[PDB]
């Protein structure tokens, strides 16, 4: 997911 | 004073524009755009704010994501209509400096009722008389308001998380506790606002190409793979009250 690749 | 709301303070995000052009006519199309592309940017913001909240650390990596990507909508509806309070007295809503809506946007954007929900909000934080220590207080209770059915990864972590919250809320209010009737009151407000939206921008994000409204990246993945997870029901909001 892009919001994963943004929180990690 | 405490080191809590030293902490809260501190972490605020400080403001956020939506791009939006105030030289084209209002449009459903327009301006709904701009409101998602406001959603990234904040998105953005409320990621970094929630990693540094006290104790957020302690959650499994998953339930930090989690957390956030269920909580974003009620969040960021209870700071707009915080900044709407403070800046125009609840007299329009303050998505952002370069979107402000009136009642002709109100309008135009096909969420007129929802809209008049977080005008109404934002006026029981007149109507209240809501500190900025209650405001800041409640807004990071709203970050755990929102949980599967069938729990988190590490439920004990988030259970204990969620304790020390409300017992600071309690600590900043602390017959008076009538105040936190109508704050857990208040806080439970926020809910139903929120599914209403969740709905609306679920229905948009699937006519979005005939419409011509433009979802970023991490909207769509957002709205497409958590939204339904909670409007399917199978992740719920915590109300105080039942
Ligand atoms: C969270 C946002 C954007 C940030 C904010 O200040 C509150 C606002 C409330 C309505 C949301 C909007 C993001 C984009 C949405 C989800 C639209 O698709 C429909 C309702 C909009």
């Amino acid at each position: 997911s892009a919001f994963s690749r943004l929180y990690t | 004073q405490p080191i809590f709301l030293n902490v809260l303070e501190a972490i605020e995000p400080g403001v956020v524009c939506a791009g939006h052009d105030n030289n084209q006519p209002d449009s459903f199309a327009a301006l709904l755009s701009s409101l998602n592309e406001l959603g990234e940017r904040q998105l953005v913001h409320v990621v970094k704010w929630a990693k540094a909240l006290p104790g957020f650390r302690n959650l499994h990596v998953d339930d930090q994501m989690a957390v956030i990507q269920y909580s974003w909508m009620g969040l960021m509806v209870f700071a707009m209509g915080w900044r709407s309070f403070t800046n125009v007295n609840s007299a329009m809503l303050y998505f952002a400096p370069d979107l402000v809506f009136n009642e002709y946007r109100m309008h135009k954007s096909r969420m007129y009722s929802q809209c008049v929900r977080m005008r109404h909000l934002s006026q029981e934080f007149g109507w209240l008389q809501i500190t900025p220590q209650e405001f800041l207080c409640m807004k990071a209770l709203l970050l755990f308001s929102i949980i599967p059915v069938d729990g988190l990864k590490n439920q004990k972590f988030f259970d204990e998380l969620r304790m020390n919250y409300i017992k600071e809320l309690d600590r900043i209010i602390a017959s008076c506790s009538r105040r936190f009737y109508q704050l857990t009151k208040l806080l439970d407000s926020v809910q139903p606002i929120a599914r209403e939206l969740h709905q609306f921008t679920f229905d948009l994000l699937i006519k979005s190409h005939m419409v011509s409204v433009d979802f970023p990246e991490m909207m769509a993945e957002i709205i497409s793979v958590q939204v339904p997870k909670i409007l399917s029901g199978k992740v719920k909001p915590i109300y105080f009250h039942t």
